[PDB]
Order: structure tokens, then C-alpha cells, then sequence
């Protein structure tokens, strides 16, 4: 059942909403805001959870997908997004350190590629399943890639520089289609597994 | 004014967000007002270190310029055009501010002039030349700490008005708005009980009468 | 980044061609203008430091650190005063003949009210 | 199409995000200060300024057709570089920019 | 009819205050803020509009006045003040342009010699046509000379200390009569015009 | 008249503006500093001390008249030039600031 | 006391201590970096992480005896030398560090 | 009558605490840091008042004690102490000096001799309303005393040395037998007096 919900009592916690919330087993998030600003369908990480999650990933993990793993780390960096979305108000960008700028700028390809939904089916809206987490997993790579380099040393600026084509591809994902590659993911993301290592072995020397 | 239902939400928010940015805010204050004071006490002995180091050296040279004959010092003003002693300016993170901070070069462009060889008297300048430039060299490394200082000493009026901003305006507006449109919104749910409730009365009395 | 190279100076004679000799400022070739200033106690007047402060504060955009003598930078009071920014920095050391008086110093002034 | 562009969908979403930031920069502006400011947001104060007082401000008896409307549209958006416009398909952008 | 009415929520959110305004085509509003630094009626640009201005402002030009031009400019001066001062309060005014004190300054000017007409005489009760003309026209006359006095050279210090008395006098032609001068306009205003040219210069250098 | 002046409402109008302007003051110096503060606040600051602990603060067995009561204004209201008290007419204030 | 030990309520002490100041030193961090971060809030930083990844975090059907909890509690608490943990008698600290 | 009351509903502006406040003369409030400290009441002297303090200390007076002068005096002295703290923040150190310092300790013996007691003795739980007059008496005498001789020339640190026995046997008057001048009188504070007196010259000299 896919059940949509507004408020209809003028609260936050009206009685259609929280009696709902009650008895559904999968909560994905929508924010009015985002969506009249380009990014429907919308999704809140914070206010969301899903009961099934548990034992479907699981499923998803046998027919090739490593996907639970990739699962627990885009919440992750959307979780410290929040709490640096603060203090990138208030005191400003001129402040936060090297793996901090990283988690805001990883969190900008998830917020581009999956919560922007370009079409009705033009511009390929439509992502199978093992699309989505080849989408997923171009970016996660680049987390760990990119938060060793700042670590191991490389500045911000110089590690977005040196990453440039690699970066632009992943960014690029969502035109791509899977039906030309094999057929429900693409060729090109298991190319990029091997570009992302070269790229990242150069720039970190 | 203020929404008339449900702003509660909304300025729940406000009130989070007013109150741990007063809390980092003063954190940040807290380590720029800490290290300044450091600092402070740094500067107030380096002055008195600085100012006896570069009066010896000054108190030899001007010996020397009276023994030699004339006034040397317009002669080597004007023979010198270049410097050795230069900085290239770098930026430091200290303290989530960035600070400029200056590192010294030394060039070799000049080391010896025209005027430090004249013969004897040539020989007593040269003597002065060499205390003047390790005196020297030590102050403008000490020097380096006072550029820092100054922009420090800027940032900490910025930061200390943002606490006592966030504090005194902000906070309380925050409590006088959610109070208000809080007891508005509960007296909306109750008279309308009230109401219905008031009327059910009449309903029920009129069908037992008749 | 680097965009100030020069070390200039406001002192009295001894005390300026001594920081030459070390090896700090230097007179321009373009304008025939030096980046320092000589000064003699007493004899040359509080008006002709005053222009030379301005010449090496915003005119020059070259000068990274200011050197100028305590009792100096008393004649001139306001002037030294009322220049906050470190760029340049302005740095009051005691002067030739005079100790060291922490309230000669303008960055110094300044601490005091607001840690 | 034939009375409407395709670019039409694409350039509401892009007047809608920039003068959304231009908006929420001007607050930090008046708490803080202009410390927790960028670059970027200045284009965004920038922006919001050119969309209020020349989109938003017409005649009460100065009627339009669409086609002029989204050509004033885009004259306001020119300000920001393609790279940081994201609002639109970039097959579309490059056409019309 | 002008009819008054009040609060009963201690706000302009209760029923009556607003289904009184639903209908209404002038509104004057209520400042509690201004109120306490001695101003009746107190009113704001942000609180008020009537819908027969345009045709007002019209019929007051042929008598004489400027009328239409100055009132669009009155609002925009009191309300660009509003924002401004939201910066001044919270962030402080040593991080902003003289040039934005400047509005501020012949904002406040306004403020006490327009706001402040409860009169202890019938000479600072009674405000005909004319003498309202002439003392705004007088105030952003002030404003424009102002921002180019300080802005080819003067301080802002300077330009508020020379004005000085200038702005004393607009402030006490309340005080006086209007049947004084030509007619209803003083002698007083008359020169004040002259007078503030006259300013300009003296600031400027 | 004849028992009170005529200018006891007038100066009643200048120590409720003043008292305002003084707490306004006191506001701003609390969360700007004194340094950032301009000359018209300070004066304004001052004001508001010495109202507090002279006018309001008074025995509770001690009786004023209303002549007394607006003489100790008129000293605590000479803080101020005479182009900043206009709250009160020129006539009456000249003789008495 | 007999299934737990008596040192239960003084370690509750100090673990809910060190949490809340853990709590404020992260976010500290995220500003001043590391460069000039305090010490004391330098180890509560690390504190923050460990209290959640291991106190919190536990299997499904992994269970734990009380006398248990009880020691993985010093050992996040062990890092701290006694003198940021001084709130507590040096018998026991002595006896469970 | 002593009646706790908590928030119900979750707010304390709610209408039952805030009804009982108006009736009340008496207030002594509860702070969750305070409480964990073991100081209990958890009061200091602006989340508490009495009106009843005017009559009570006029029936202490009588009885033979000095207490309305002392009394007034207690309160002044937290009152500065949490004051001059704001300023070492804000302003810095150069507004204090050691006549502040002083004010600084006295509070901070007068919080562990009054304000801590959780009944770690019989005579931590009942002291006579002569006891708690004497007690009062040690830490005024030490106030003035400390000021006038670091006027005369000493130093903070220097003072709190110096005082040392005597400071620390006041200190201790709680865990102190109230039996040891009489049965309600204490003896250890009535030779405090002239220790006093011979230790001033200590600290001066």
C-alpha cells in the first residue's frame, strides 16, 4: 500500500498523520520546500525508518548487490550534514577542517543524483534497483578515497582539482541508461571502480 | 501578528537553534580569548627584549659614526635599494580564524656595501653592521607574532557581541512568541469542546421531553 | 598570500640606518621615494610623520610590517591609534633613549577592554 | 510546445532555488554577521534583488505575452555561470545561454 | 466612518481586529515600541495602506505640493530603516557602510517630528496640507545631499555635527502656528531650504 | 495651575521619551560593547542610571511635592544638548533643560 | 548490592559526566579544529565516538551480565588519568580504572 | 505549609505554578546541577527570596544576635561573586584585582559552610540560631580584615595562606560540636576573634 498524507487539522501532528505513522512499516520522508525548489520526489534521512529494511537488503545482497553496507554510510554522511549545516550558518565555511568539507560535498552528488528526479521518465528517471546502488557505490568509493587523501594529507581545493574527471562522471550518472551496458546496470560504473583507483593513486603522490 | 495555529513547531526550532549557537559561539570565543591572553603576555616581554637588543647595537653604531668623522648614516640610506630581509606572507588556521603570519627569507643581494670598506674607519663600521644584523633578525621573527595579534584582536570584538546578540534579543523573543501562540492554540481545542459539549446538553434534554 | 615583501621604518637616525645595515627596507627606484623615514628628536616636525605614515599604510600595499619608535609614535598619537588593521601590522618598539612603557603600544591599548 | 518552450519547467526550478538561498543570506546577514557569508551567497543577495524588481514589477495594464516573459526570465539568471546552474537538463542550457 | 478598535489577544491575530480589516480600505497600525519613546499616533509603512492614496496624492498636488513623488519615497525611507536596524542591533553598525547610518539618520528625523503630533497646543495638534508637504520635502532633500557630502569626502561624524542645528529646526516648526509665512507655510521652512543648500557645501568640505 | 505647571505634562513627555531611548541604550551596550556605541547612546546610557537610582528610588516614608519632583527632572534631563531635547517647547526649555 | 557491585553508581557518575561534556566538545571541534581545541575536550571528543559505538552499539541477540557492563565501562573511563576523573574516591578509582 | 509543586504539562508557566507564586511569601527553589554538588536546599539568592526574612530577622535581633546587619550582608556577597565571574569573561582580568579576589573566596566558604550539608554529622543537621550567627560572624571579620590588609600591602594568595588554621577550623564548625561553649554556644567562634585580630598582623606584616 502507497498511501499519501498531507496535514487537514493545521498541525504538525494532526490526527491523520500520527495514527498512520503508527501502523506503516516503511516512512520514506518529503519535504514541501525541496520539492517546489526542484528535488521531487523529496526525502527527510532524519525523519524516516523502515522496518522491512533489514531482512530485503539482505535479499539484495545474494543476487550480486553488496548492499547493506553502502546503506548504513548514506545515512551516515547525511546524519553529520545536519549538524555541520548548523554550524556552516552561523559561524561560516571558514572553519571546518578538511574531512568536513568532504561530508558536505559527498552529501551534494546524493542530494543532485537521487532526490532530483528529472522527467517523467525523460532524462531516465527510471533506475532499476542494481542501477541505484551502482549509482551508490561510485559514490561511496569516492567517500573512502577522499577521506583518506585529506587524512594522509591533501588539501580540500587540491583533492577537488586532482579528482576532476572521475568526479564529473559520477555526477553524470542519472542521463546514463543500464540497457547498453548489460542490461540493468552499465558497463561504464564497473569502468569507473578501476578509473577511481588509477586517478586516486596519482593525485595522492 | 505571530501565526495563529502552529508556529509551536517552527519556533521549537528557533529556540534549538538560538540555543547551541550561543553555546559554540561562546566555545569559539572561549579558545580566541583563551590563546590571546597568552599571547598578550608574549608580546609585553618581546617589546623590552626587542627595544635593549636594537639600542645596544644602536648605541655602537652612533659611537662609531662620531669616531669615523661626519654623518654616515644619509650616505647609507640612499647607496641602498634593496633589501635581504623580506616575508612571504602565509595563512595560519588557529582557533577556526584564519590569521596571516609572515615567515622570513633572507636574500643575498647585499652583504657588504661601499661604505662598510673606507679603510680604518671602514673597519669600525663593519664591527656595528654585524651586531645590528643578528639584533635584527630576532626582532623581525618576533615581529611576526604581532600581525597575528592584530586580526585576533579583531575577531574577538566580532565574536563577543554575536554571544551576548544571540543572548539578550534573540532567546527571549523566541520564549515571549511560543508562549503566546501556545496558550492560543489550547484554547482553540478546548472552547470547541466546550462549545459542542454545551449544545449536546440542550439535544438530549429536548428528546427525553418530548 | 604574499603581496607585502618590505620591512619599512618611522625612527630616529641611528636607529633606522642601523635596520638597513641588517638589511630590512629599501628605497623604490620608480618614485625616488624612500620606505623609511628618518626623524631627529625635537628638530623635525610632528607634521611630516604623519604624511610618511600615510604613504606607508595605503598608499603603500607593499609594506608588511611597520617598525616605528615608541616616543615617535606619541607624536603622532591618533594616527597610530586609529589604523586597527594588521596589514600592515604596526609594531611600536621602545625608542632610542626611553624605556619600555606598555601604553605606548596601540595593539597593547586595545587588549585590555575585551579578552 | 508551439505556444510554450521546453526550457519553461527548467526555469521556474532555477528562479525558484537562488532567490530560496538569497533569501535565507539575508537573515545570517542580520544575526551574526557577515562572517558566516561566501562568495556564492552573494550572487544569491545579488539575485533576489534583479528578481524582485524587475520580474515582479509590472503594470497593472502592461500585458504580456509568455515567450517575452521567459526571455526576462533568463536575463536574471545570466549572472550565475552554467556550472553552478543545476536546475535544468545541461542539453537544454547550453541552447539557450 | 473611522472607527477605532482594539486587541482582546493582546495581539492583531484575534477575530476582531482582523475581521474589521478584512473590509476596511484605510489602516493605520499600532506600535507599541514607538509609543514608549513618545509618539501618537504612532503608526509604521509595514502596518497601513489605503487604497485611495493614488487619487489622494493627485488632488494634493494641484494645491501646491510635491505630494505623490514624496509619499513613495516616505515608505521606501521607512522601510529600507527596518531592515537595516535588524543588522545595527544584532551585528553591530562598525560592520556597515555610512552611508546605511544615513537612513537611519533622516529616518529617526521622521520619526519624532511626524510620529509626535499629540500636541500641547492647537499650533502642534493642527498640520494643514502645505505644512505637511514642506516638512518632508525639507527631510529628504537632507538624505540626497547627505550620501554625496560624505561620499566625495566627509566623514560621517562631521556631516551629522555640521547639520546640527538644521535639524532642530525642522523638529520646532511644529511648535509654531501655521498662518505665519505666505500663507501656511513659514518663513521658517521657507529658508530652511537655502539653508540646507547652503549645508551641503560646508560638509562636503 | 496653582498647584501644578502647566509644563509638568511637558516634562513628563521628555523623561518617558528619554527613559525609552536610555533602556534602548542599555540594550545595545550590552550586546555591542561601549567602544562600537555612538555618542548619542552614551549620553542616553547615563541618563538611565542616574533615573534609577535617584528618581524612582526614593524613602517609603517620605513625601515629595509635585514642584519637587520636577526640579530633580529638570537636573537629571540636563544630559543632553539642547537640538536632543525638542520634546518640550524652545520657551520653556531655555529657561530650564 | 550482591549481584552488582557497589561501584555501580559512582561510575554513573562519571560516565554520564564525560558524555554531556562529550556532546559540546564535538561540536567545539567542527570550529576550531584541533589546533587549538582544549585537552580535557580533546578526550571527551574521542569519548563521544566509543560511548556510542560499543556501550550502544551490541548485537541482536548478544547479551551482556551486569558484572560485565560494568568493566567495559572503566575501560572507556581508563583513557582519562585520574585527574579528569575526580570525582570519585581514590580507594575505588584505585581498585577500577 | 511547604508545598512542592513540578511542571505539569510540561510547562512551569503553566496556570498552577503560576497562581501559587503570587499567593506565596516563600521560595526556595531546586537546580539539578546544585542538587548533584549535595547542596540541598539548591538555592542562592535570585531562584529564592522571603518576604518574611523583614519580621523573622527582627525576632532573631531580640533574641541576642547581631543578625539583620549580618544577614543583608550574606546576600550582597553572592551577589558580587557571580558578577565579578562575568567579567573576568567578557572584559578580561585587568577589572579584577585581589580586593575582588577576596570577594571571590569569602562566597566560596560561606557555599561549603551554609549552603553544603547532606547530614554527615549530628551537628551538620541541628544547629542553633546562635550557631548560624557566630558562623556568619567568622567570614564577615575575614572580609574587611583581608581588604584592609591587602591595602596595607599584601597579595591574594599570600592572604589565603596565611589565614590557613583559622580558616580551615571555620570551615569544620559544622562537623564541630554546638555543646562546647554551653549546650547552644559554640567556644571555637568566640576565640576566633582575637585569632583574628593577632592574624591580621600576620598578613599585613
Amino acid at each position: 500500500i502507497v498511501a499519501a498524507v498531507s496535514p487537514a487539522g493545521g498541525d504538525f501532528s494532526d490526527p491523520v498523520t500520527t495514527a498512520t505513522l503508527g501502523i506503516t512499516q516503511v516512512f520514506w520522508g518529503l519535504d514541501k520546500k525541496l520539492a517546489q525548489r526542484k528535488h521531487f520526489p523529496s526525502i527527510n534521512t532524519s525523519v524516516s525508518y523502515s522496518k522491512y529494511t533489514n531482512v530485503l537488503n539482505k535479499f539484495y545482497d545474494s543476487n550480486y548487490p553488496e548492499f547493506p553496507v553502502l546503506r548504513d554510510r548514506m545515512k551516515e554522511i547525511l546524519s553529520n550534514a545536519e549538524e555541520l549545516e548548523q554550524v556552516v550558518q552561523l559561524v561560516g565555511k571558514s572553519a571546518l577542517s578538511d574531512s568536513d568539507k568532504i561530508t558536505l560535498d559527498v552529501a551534494t552528488l546524493i542530494k543532485e543524483d537521487f532526490l532530483q528526479q528529472n522527467g517523467y521518465s525523460t532524462y531516465d528517471a527510471f533506475c532499476p534497483i542494481w542501477k541505484t546502488f551502482d549509482m551508490m557505490r561510485a559514490f561511496i568509493s569516492y567517500h573512502d578515497e577522499a577521506q583518506k587523501a585529506v587524512a594522509n594529507g591533501a588539501n580540500w581545493s587540491k583533492l577537488a582539482d586532482s579528482t576532476g574527471d572521475v568526479k564529473h562522471a559520477v555526477s553524470s550518472s542519472k542521463f546514463f541508461e543500464p540497457s547498453r551496458g548489460e542490461k540493468e546496470v552499465h558497463g561504464e560504473f564497473e569502468k569507473l571502480l578501476s578509473t577511481m583507483q588509477e586517478r586516486f593513486a596519482e593525485s595522492t603522490d | 501578528v505571530f501565526p495563529t495555529r502552529m508556529t509551536l513547531g517552527l519556533m521549537k526550532t528557533k529556540l534549538k537553534g538560538a540555543n547551541q549557537g550561543y553555546s559554540l559561539l561562546k566555545r569559539k570565543s572561549e579558545a580566541l580569548t583563551k590563546r590571546f591572553r597568552d599571547i598578550t603576555k608574549r608580546i609585553d616581554d618581546a617589546k623590552q627584549k626587542m627595544g635593549r637588543v636594537m639600542q645596544t647595537a644602536a648605541f655602537s653604531l652612533a659611537e662609531v659614526s662620531y669616531a669615523t668623522g661626519e654623518n654616515i648614516g644619509y650616505q647609507v640610506q640612499e647607496s641602498v635599494s634593496t633589501a635581504r630581509f623580506k616575508v612571504r606572507a602565509r595563512q595560519e588556521n588557529v582557533s577556526g580564524v584564519y590569521l596571516s603570519q609572515f615567515e622570513s627569507y633572507i636574500d643575498p643581494e647585499i652583504n657588504d656595501f661601499r661604505l662598510t670598506g673606507l679603510g680604518r674607519g671602514g673597519q669600525q663600521v663593519q664591527r656595528a653592521k654585524e651586531i645590528y644584523s643578528r639584533a635584527v633578525e630576532t626582532l623581525v621573527e618576533l615581529a611576526s607574532l604581532q600581525t597575528a595579534f592584530i586580526i585576533l584582536d579583531e575577531v574577538i570584538k566580532v565574536t563577543n557581541r554575536r554571544v551576548n546578540a544571540i543572548e539578550h534579543v534573540i532567546i527571549p523573543r523566541t520564549e515571549n512568541t511560543i508562549a503566546y501562540i501556545n496558550s492560543e492554540l489550547d484554547e482553540l481545542d478546548r472552547e470547541e469542546f466546550y462549545r459542542l459539549k454545551k449544545v449536546q446538553e440542550k439535544k438530549q434534554n429536548e428528546t427525553a421531553k418530548l | 598570500a604574499e603581496k607585502r615583501t618590505l620591512i619599512a621604518v618611522i625612527a630616529d637616525e641611528d636607529t633606522t640606518t642601523g635596520l638597513l645595515l641588517a638589511g630590512i627596507g629599501q628605497i623604490t627606484p620608480e618614485t625616488q621615494e624612500k620606505n623609511f623615514f628618518v626623524y631627529q628628536e625635537g628638530k623635525t616636525t610632528k607634521e611630516e610623520i604623519t604624511d610618511k605614515f600615510n604613504h606607508f599604510t595605503e598608499e603603500r600595499d607593499d609594506i608588511a610590517i611597520l617598525l616605528i619608535n615608541q616616543h615617535i609614535a606619541e607624536n603622532i598619537r591618533a594616527r597610530v591609534d586609529s589604523f586597527t588593521n594588521a596589514f600592515p601590522a604596526i609594531l611600536e618598539i621602545p625608542s632610542k633613549d626611553h624605556p619600555y612603557d606598555p601604553e605606548k603600544d596601540s595593539v597593547l591599548k586595545r587588549v585590555r577592554k575585551l579578552f | 510546445e508551439g505556444m510554450t518552450r521546453k526550457d519553461h519547467g527548467d526555469v521556474s526550478n532555477q528562479l525558484y532555488a537562488k532567490y530560496a538561498i538569497g533569501k535565507d543570506a539575508a537573515a545570517m546577514k542580520a544575526v551574526v554577521g557577515e562572517e558566516a557569508l561566501s562568495i556564492e551567497d552573494k550572487l544569491s543577495l545579488e539575485f533576489l534583488e534583479k528578481f524582485e524588481k524587475t520580474f515582479i514589477t509590472q503594470g497593472a495594464y502592461e500585458d504580456r505575452t509568455v515567450f517575452e516573459s521567459l526571455d526576462q526570465a533568463w536575463s536574471l539568471l545570466r549572472i550565475y555561470p552554467k556550472e553552478m546552474l543545476n536546475r535544468i537538463s545541461p542539453k537544454i542550457l547550453d541552447e539557450f545561454y
